[PDB]
């Protein structure tokens, strides 16, 4: 029926969060799924020109009290169904979207939608106007994670080179060890580029 | 001009603001291009800093500190400067 | 989205421990921070700056467990020992918790997260020897679980009460006992007219 | 049970059996037939989120839902001697709500009861598989093939607390 | 024998940031653990920011000193401390966010309510009300744009209640959340009318859950699970703190 595709709209999107549940890093989403999308918003349109009919036999008279009536409320309630569905699915990616903002954006765009990635980098222009202003103090993008350790031992899972520090410049030379303070290596570990010492 | 004193600053101003590396030497090519203002100048500061942001916005890419490409995007930012004048 | 999904019902334990570290502990200090009538200072903005500015050295001062902890990293601070932190305390809970099936002993909430940061790091500093806390807090640990799975054996939809039980108890049974008593009470409004 | 909710949406989506309260020309849609008229007396299953409203409306109701074999009183007796090994995922991943909604469109203490004292059982089991953990089993295998996906998602993340307490615990 | 606590007490009778700190960090627990948007104080949070940004001037001006006694382990205290605080800050923020993000139908119809007993303003920053604002206009032109000009227009309204499930989202007042009873704001147990006796000389404080209409007695310095609907009432009278 018309309300099935959007079940198997929603069963992607029950799919996909089970997914980004069960990993804990973020994995590159999966492609916005246009068919499935597409296919309700054709039932959509074909349930609007089935309810223009039906609003013309009304007009007509015929059993327009109760027959119609009846019909018009299952094209709307099978309409709603599908809007809902189209919704939660979309909500589910966009806020998918807003946390994988969060995570690097803020320090694979085939598997969006053109109007998705638009609105992610909205999301991450708003995430950057936010830290820019009041509140600017605090790093806003800053690792949620509470400052267990003030100084931990650091060096490098890459060889990126030269590094900025608050008064430093550090070699990140393969397999060079450091002893810094976590804050400032907060930025380089979100980097990547220097792992656990 | 003056790299050493505006490395703090540059460094909060560029890293703070997007996780941007900035080079030693494109601390240094900062320096000269304030220097090129014979008192201090502050207004380049935040000239400074809408560079960088025209710059990400741009060519949104790490380590623009390496200064061959920042360069070329200082003379962009003053030239758009200059035709907000 | 801004919360983990995770931490939308629960606090880490983590969280919690940093809950424990904002819990003050005392110490023996060994720097005489305290200038003589006859220098750098903390002016600590959540928390009192005059006592680590007047601690002097082996003389006895609380401070936030965290502060404690990081002093203690260098040699200058040695924490002192919790006194329900000794074999004796311990054993005497022990007993009660034995005697007392049903009420638990009257430990802190923090106590099993306290007993494992202090044998993270201030085993040395207990007179009596951390192995034997350490089994004494597991069988504490133990007795506590047994309890634990009595009442949830005794569970009711209406309300529960834990008087004695450990704050990190209290966080990792949240979730499952939360979402059950829910899951009950979702069932019993249905079946309600 | 929110509208966005994808499991809620499924388990509304969920046909039960009924019968026809009413003959209604042009519903032959729902009957599958292209001009053939709905008659009373007529018995069709219909998806959940219709049925349940077609059961409260209609004076008398548009429908009346005829009871599943998932609410029937041999899965009830089933249920009755051991919760644990009935596979209420293979009768249905949304059993549980849908008991639930049952309930509320038709109050019933002692099937409520009775779901009660199985989801008991059940969780005690979950929460012992939960507490299990590596230092797939077959019998947290079959126990989840069992266990429905609600149930499943409730015990992955008990099971994921219980894990990740226990690696805080063993790891500075 | 004659007690002369009263006198001894009489003759010994003869703003702290720490606890604004510690202030916050209660409201930043009742916020998490709170379904509801807890209102947000404004008076208390602006005192936080200007103490961090007098703080950190501060250190800023040691550290030139320093480059210019000479201990930086108290340097680094503060800034350790400034950290912890900026952190608790922002998750607070950031909860607060995500509530109004998860309500934003909600507070879209409690603005437009002058019934609502709570202004949005009142329960917002001004920095919230304006994301809140912004935020509910782009997400309402994406949704439209995709589909509401589809959408009948009789239909096409977001926030409509006409729906079997309202499309506003409201918080969970029956949620039930873990508490613990803080006892009467006041030292004196006798002088809070909530509190009162009860057996084994307990001071406890009455509370009823509306859905089974039971009552209950809640001991003072202990912990519970109730209904946040019930908790709100306590919580409100900060006679409990959510855990």
């Amino acid at each position: 029926m018309y309300g099935d595709l959007g079940n198997k709209l929603v069963l992607e999107a029950k799919r996909t969060k089970q997914l980004y549940a069960r990993s804990n890093q973020d994995v590159n989403l999966p492609m916005y799924h246009e068919d499935i999308i597409r296919n309700i918003l054709k039932e959509v349109s074909n349930l609007r020109k089935n309810t223009e009919y039906l609003k013309e036999q009304q007009q007509l008279g015929m059993l327009d009290d109760k027959v119609a009536k009846c019909q018009y409320f299952v094209t709307l309630l099978c309409m709603e169904r599908n809007k809902r569905c189209l919704l939660a699915y979309q909500r589910l990616r966009t806020d998918i979207l807003d946390s994988m903002a969060w995570n690097n954006n803020g320090l694979d765009t085939n598997n969006l939608s053109h109007q998705e990635q638009e609105y992610l980098k909205e999301y991450c222009d708003l995430i950057t106007d936010l830290k820019s202003g009041d509140l600017v103090d605090i790093d806003l993008s800053g690792s949620l994670v509470p400052p267990s350790d003030v100084f931990i031992d650091v060096r490098v899972l890459k060889d990126a080179g030269e590094i900025q520090t608050e008064y430093g410049v550090f070699n990140l030379i393969k397999d060079s060890q450091f002893f810094v303070r976590q804050s400032d290596v907060e930025r380089l570990i979100q980097q990547g580029y220097l792992q656990k010492i | 001009i003056q790299p050493p004193l505006l490395r703090p600053l540059a460094y909060r101003v560029l890293s703070r603001k997007y996780g941007l590396s900035i080079k030693s030497d494109g601390l240094s090519a900062l320096a000269e291009f304030v220097g090129t203002n014979i008192g201090a100048n502050w207004r380049q500061g935040p000239a400074t800093i809408k560079f960088l942001e025209q710059f990400a916005a741009v060519w949104k890419q790490q380590e623009r500190g390496l200064f061959i490409d920042q360069s070329g995007v200082k003379e962009v930012i003053q030239e758009m400067k200059e035709r907000e004048k | 989205m801004s919360l983990p999904a995770h931490l939308q019902q629960t606090f880490s334990p983590e969280e919690i421990q940093f809950i424990v570290e904002n819990e003050p502990i005392k110490i023996f200090p060994r720097i005489t921070t305290r200038q003589k009538i006859r220098h750098t200072r903390w002016q600590l903005i959540t928390t009192d700056d005059k006592a680590l500015n007047n601690m002097v050295a082996m003389r006895s001062t609380e401070v936030v467990l965290w502060i404690a902890l990081l002093l203690k990293q260098q040699s200058k601070c040695s924490i002192v020992a919790p006194q329900w932190l000794t074999t004796k305390e311990l054993d005497r809970k022990i007993q009660y918790e034995k005697t007392h099936p049903d009420r638990f002993s009257e430990l802190p909430w923090n106590w099993l997260v306290l007993a494992r940061i202090l044998f993270n790091k201030a085993k040395d500093d207990f007179h009596d020897p951390i192995h034997e806390l350490r089994g004494k807090i597991q069988d504490l640990r133990e007795i506590r679980q047994i309890k634990v799975l009595k009442g949830l054996k005794y569970l009711n939809e209406s309300h529960l009460q834990l008087d004695n039980l450990s704050l990190l108890e209290i966080n990792e049974l949240r979730p499952f006992i939360t979402e059950i008593m829910d899951k009950l009470r979702e069932i019993h409004t249905a079946s309600l007219t | 049970m929110g509208y966005y909710d994808i499991d809620d949406v499924l388990a509304d989506g969920t046909e039960f059996p009924c019968k026809f309260q009413y003959d209604i020309p042009g519903l032959g849609y729902l009957e599958n037939n292209p001009g053939r008229p709905i008659t009373k007396n007529t018995k069709l299953s219909l998806p959940l989120w219709l049925a349940r409203i077609l059961a409260i409306v209609g004076p008398v109701p548009f429908v009346e839902l005829l009871p599943p074999d998932m609410f029937s009183t041999k899965v009830m007796n089933a249920i009755k001697t051991d919760p644990v090994a009935l596979d209420l995922h293979s009768i249905n991943s949304h059993f549980f709500s849908l008991a639930i909604k049952w309930i509320m469109l038709f109050s019933e203490k002692e099937l409520a009861n009775v779901v009660s004292e199985l989801l008991l059982q059940r969780a005690q089991e979950l929460n012992h598989h939960a507490s299990s953990l590596s230092i797939t089993n077959i019998a947290t295998s079959t126990f989840l093939l069992k266990l429905e996906e609600m149930e499943k998602e409730i015990y992955k993340k008990s099971h994921e607390s219980y894990k990740d307490t226990k690696r805080w615990m063993f790891k500075k | 024998d004659i007690n002369i606590d009263d006198i001894l007490a009489e003759l010994d009778k003869e703003v702290s940031p720490q606890q604004d700190f510690s202030d916050l960090m209660k409201s930043w627990k009742n916020e998490r653990c709170s379904p509801e948007l807890l209102p947000y104080p404004h008076q208390l949070m602006k005192r936080l920011l200007n103490r961090i940004s007098m703080q950190s001037q501060l250190i800023e001006n040691i550290s030139m000193g320093f480059l210019d006694n000479e201990s930086k382990l108290p340097l680094l205290c503060m800034e350790t401390e400034l950290e912890r605080l900026k952190f608790v800050i922002r998750s607070y923020i950031r909860c607060r966010l995500s509530k109004i993000d998860k309500f934003s139908l909600y507070l879209r119809q409690l603005n437009e309510d002058e019934n609502s007993l709570i202004s949005l303003t009142d329960l917002l920053s001004k920095d919230e009300i304006k994301y809140h604002d912004t935020h509910s206009l782009i997400w309402l032109k994406l949704v439209n744009d995709s589909i509401l000009k589809y959408m009948p227009e009789e239909l096409q309204a977001i926030n409509d209640t006409e729906g079997s499930v309202n499309m506003i989202d409201e918080p969970d007042w029956n949620k039930f959340v873990f508490i613990h009873v803080n006892g009467p704001p006041d030292g004196k147990w006798n002088e809070d009318p909530l509190l009162q006796e009860n057996e084994f000389g307990k001071p406890c404080y009455t509370v009823t859950i509306p859905d089974l209409k039971e009552e209950v007695e809640l001991t003072i310095g202990s912990i519970y699970v109730m209904r946040y609907e019930v908790i709100r009432d306590l919580l409100r009278d900060d006679k409990v703190a959510l855990i």
